[PDB]
């Protein structure tokens, strides 16, 4: 079974990936969209 | 006859597995990648504006492949997770 | 001169509510507490107590940070100053917000001394 | 239960014991003070209540687990070829304990492909491996052959009371599940009723590869349904 | 759980949305539309009711996010729009601080869940379990139609 | 905008996959360390009524 430290690292990596892709999307939409 | 079945048991060869359980996670991930790298093209095709017959054809032809690949990844992943077959 | 009154009536009940005004109201706590040396203390060790001055300080810091954010939003809508100095002012405001948040966490450490996440 | 599986090439055992102590009941009722004061002295020689059981598993076992009706018991310990089990409470005279214990073994030790053909298999399942000296008042031995197996021969070294063949569905069994073969024995001893049930079946490759296809069918149907639902 | 609560327990389970929350309310007040009135009323009601009673903090958790995102998203647009190094440097300095806050947000909302809330309520980790042992004794060794009398905050487990 | 919509859609699906994985994975901290059980006195009754709904019919429940 997966350990506890491995699960902690997995959760942190999922959160970092999510918070980075969200910012990438927002920074693409702010420029590419007609303002 | 118990004696003859017990005689046939030991004489015969052992069981050689098809794909060893130690290298199944590799195939699991390498099939999970492909089964979504292909099934996105299906949604792009159906979304795209074109002839209905051509859309149907270029949807099913690369949907059957994604079907097979997903139906063969969902066995390797299930074995790798600890719930066999 | 009507939306400003609803704004005041909204924030004046939003800000003291998240700062536990009811907690100091439900349990009578003195606004100012004196130490053994008769020195006014501003924060109480632990997480299950609070002094009436802490409400004011916390709400003031919340106001400062929210106001800095709103000011960051409002900076590009002025033309009395040049573009470059406008960018410089925005950067200065961001830096002030950074250091104020650091100071706020430094103050929160008093209420929870075993907090790993720090600047 | 004994779950055969050719894709993963593992045979996993799961057993559900209902255990009763038959020794003399204790008068004055239980009292933890006396128990915890007598074990601190050297008096745990051959006491008549059960504190630790010693399951004797096959040669190489992995993924041991010991489970109870109300959850997982954490007082278990798996050394080499031995699985020590500590119940929740010591089983005095007249007390019942129902538990479950499971493990996994390599399949290469129990199957053998035949000589004439490469699709006829012979399996030799052990009939009992539990505590050292118990007595079983009912035994229900279930062997779960894979989805498309078909039995040709069944032999047992101890006369059984009842044999039957059914089907039972399990994970990713989308048609007819697994083939369950169940024997019912009545009186068995722990270490002197040592035998091996010999099953002889066949498993053609035309049904070995039907397991991925039976999931591909559902996924393809779901996709062809989403297509119609989105184009209409 | 039927009590009021001090200010630390608001920063505890909302890392930095708690001081973008007034900013979001004010920025909704700036340009009122039909739905902004709903969001503001929801925000003020849940804020007061969570300040009074702590069991109702969960209901306040949605509006802490929705109000904060509106406050934060606007900032990003202004500072993420690229339409001049002297300005790109300011844009980067203003957006990097908030990305850093978002990362501290993740590193906080993972630590809090790991430490506080993920505690089993039937097995004390000091690993002792004397509730399941006695309950299993009652389940195994007592007849099916027997009545057990205990205080009212264990009956469900029994 | 011809190539923009498709990029935004793919990114809006990757982001939601990551969101689901970060919401599901951040809660399994008491299930990895300790066996999957029912915490909190109250949920026990809900569990017993779900067992009674899945063993008997809907009318009996
Ligand atoms: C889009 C989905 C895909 C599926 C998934 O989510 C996102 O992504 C999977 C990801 O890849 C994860 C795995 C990555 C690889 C990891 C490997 C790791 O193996 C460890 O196990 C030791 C045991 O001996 C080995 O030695 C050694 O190799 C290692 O120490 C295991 O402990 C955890 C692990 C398997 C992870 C478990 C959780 C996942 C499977 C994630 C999750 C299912
Ligand atoms: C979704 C993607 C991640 C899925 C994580 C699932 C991994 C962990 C699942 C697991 O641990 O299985 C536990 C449990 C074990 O079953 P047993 O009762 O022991 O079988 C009896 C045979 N002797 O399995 C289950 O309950 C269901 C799990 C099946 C889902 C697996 C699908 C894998 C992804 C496709
Ligand atoms: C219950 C008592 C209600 C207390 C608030 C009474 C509202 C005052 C009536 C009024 O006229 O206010 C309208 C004025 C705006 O005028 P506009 O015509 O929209 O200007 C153009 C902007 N686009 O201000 C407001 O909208 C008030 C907003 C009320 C929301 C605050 C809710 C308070 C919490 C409920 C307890
Ligand atoms: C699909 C991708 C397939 C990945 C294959 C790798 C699986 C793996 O290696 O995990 C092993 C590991 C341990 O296996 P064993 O019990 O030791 O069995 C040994 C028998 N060989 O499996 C696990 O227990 C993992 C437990 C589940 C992971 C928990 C995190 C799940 C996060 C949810 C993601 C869902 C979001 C997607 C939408
Ligand atoms: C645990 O195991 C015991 C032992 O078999 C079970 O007790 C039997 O229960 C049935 C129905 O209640 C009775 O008809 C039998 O007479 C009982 N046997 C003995 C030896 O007393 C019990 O049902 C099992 N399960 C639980 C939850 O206790
Ligand atoms: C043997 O098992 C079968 C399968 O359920 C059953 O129908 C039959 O009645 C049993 N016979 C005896 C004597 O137990």
């Amino acid at each position: 079974m997966i350990s506890d430290e491995q699960l902690n690292s997995l959760a942190i990596t999922f959160g970092i990936v999510m918070m980075t892709l969200i910012v990438i999307y927002h920074a693409v939409d702010s420029t590419m969209s007609p303002k | 006859t118990y004696e003859q079945l017990y005689k046939e048991f030991h004489s015969s060869k052992s069981f050689q597995p098809f794909i060893h359980l130690d290298t199944q996670p590799k195939f699991a991930i390498c099939g999970l990648i492909v089964t979504l790298a292909v099934l996105s093209s299906a949604l792009f095709a159906v979304g795209s504006k074109s002839s209905y017959i051509k859309k149907l054809f270029f949807y099913t032809i690369l949907s059957v492949i994604g079907s097979l690949f997903a139906g063969l990844t969902t066995v390797f992943a299930s074995n790798s997770f600890g719930v066999y077959v | 001169k009507w939306k400003l009154f609803s704004m005041i009536l909204s924030l004046g009940i939003l800000l003291p509510s998240i700062t536990g005004y009811k907690f100091v109201e439900m349990n009578a706590i003195p606004f100012i507490a004196r130490d053994a040396k008769n020195r006014i203390m501003y924060f109480s060790g632990g997480s299950g107590w609070q002094f009436g001055i802490e409400i004011f300080s916390v709400s003031l810091m919340y106001i400062v940070m929210s106001a800095l954010s709103v000011l960051l939003i409002y900076v590009p809508k002025i033309s009395c100053v040049s573009e470059k100095m406008r960018g410089l002012l925005s950067s200065f405001l961001a830096c002030v917000l950074f250091y104020f948040f650091s100071y706020f966490i430094s103050c929160y450490l008093i209420k929870n001394p075993g907090y790993p996440i720090v600047f | 239960d004994i779950w055969l599986s050719h894709w993963a090439s593992t045979i996993q055992f799961e057993e559900y014991y209902e255990l009763t102590n038959k020794a003399a009941k204790l008068s004055k009722g239980f009292s933890r003070l006396e128990l915890m004061k007598q074990i601190q002295t050297q008096n745990m020689r051959q006491t008549h209540f059960v504190t630790v059981l010693d399951m004797l598993l096959p040669e190489g076992a992995t993924d041991h687990y010991f489970t109870d009706l109300v959850g997982l018991v954490s007082t278990s310990h798996a050394e080499r070829d031995h699985f020590f089990i500590r119940p929740r409470f010591p089983i005095f005279g007249g007390w019942n304990y129902n538990f479950t214990v499971g493990w996994t073994n390599k399949l290469s030790d129990f199957l053998h492909v035949s000589s004439g053909s490469d699709e006829k298999f012979v399996a030799s399942i052990p009939i009992l491996n539990g505590p050292p000296d118990t007595v079983y008042d009912n035994v229900e031995l279930s062997v779960f052959l894979p989805e498309g197996a078909e039995i040709f021969d069944i032999d047992s070294p101890v006369p059984f009371t009842n044999v039957s063949i059914e089907t039972q569905k399990s994970y990713f069994d989308l048609n007819k599940g697994h083939v369950k073969l169940t024997f019912s024995y009545r009186n068995l001893i722990s270490q002197v009723a040592n035998g091996q049930v010999l099953i002889k079946y066949d498993y053609p490759k035309s049904s070995f590869f039907k397991k991925p296809l039976s999931i591909a069918c559902y996924i393809f149907t779901a996709l062809m349904g989403v297509f119609v639902l989105k184009t209409l | 759980e039927h009590q009021p609560v001090s200010w630390p327990a608001f920063f505890f389970d909302t890392h930095f949305l708690i001081w973008l929350f007034p900013a979001g309310v004010f920025l909704l007040f700036l340009d009122l539309k039909d739905e902004h009135v709903f969001v503001i009323a929801y925000s003020v009601l849940c804020s007061y009711f969570a300040g009074v009673m702590v069991r109702l903090m969960l209901t306040l958790t949605p509006v802490i996010c929705v109000s904060a995102a509106v406050a934060l998203s606007k900032i990003f647009d202004i500072y993420l729009d690229f339409k001049k190094p002297a300005a790109l440097l300011a844009k980067l300095i203003v957006s990097g601080s908030f990305i850093f806050y978002l990362y501290l947000f993740v590193f906080h909302s993972t630590w809090v869940t790991r430490t506080a809330y993920s505690s089993p309520s039937v097995v004390l980790p000091s690993l002792i379990d004397d509730f399941r042992e006695a309950y299993y004794w009652l389940r195994m060794n007592s007849d099916e139609d027997s009545k057990v009398a205990a205080w009212w905050d264990y009956g469900y487990q029994i | 905008s011809c190539v923009l919509s498709v990029f935004q859609t793919i990114l809006k699906l990757v982001i939601f996959v990551a969101i689901f994985g970060a919401a599901i994975s951040s809660r399994l901290f008491a299930v990895i360390k300790f066996e999957s059980i029912i915490h909190e006195f109250d949920p026990w009754f809900n569990y017993r009524a779900t067992k009674y709904l899945v063993n008997n019919s809907f009318y009996k429940f």
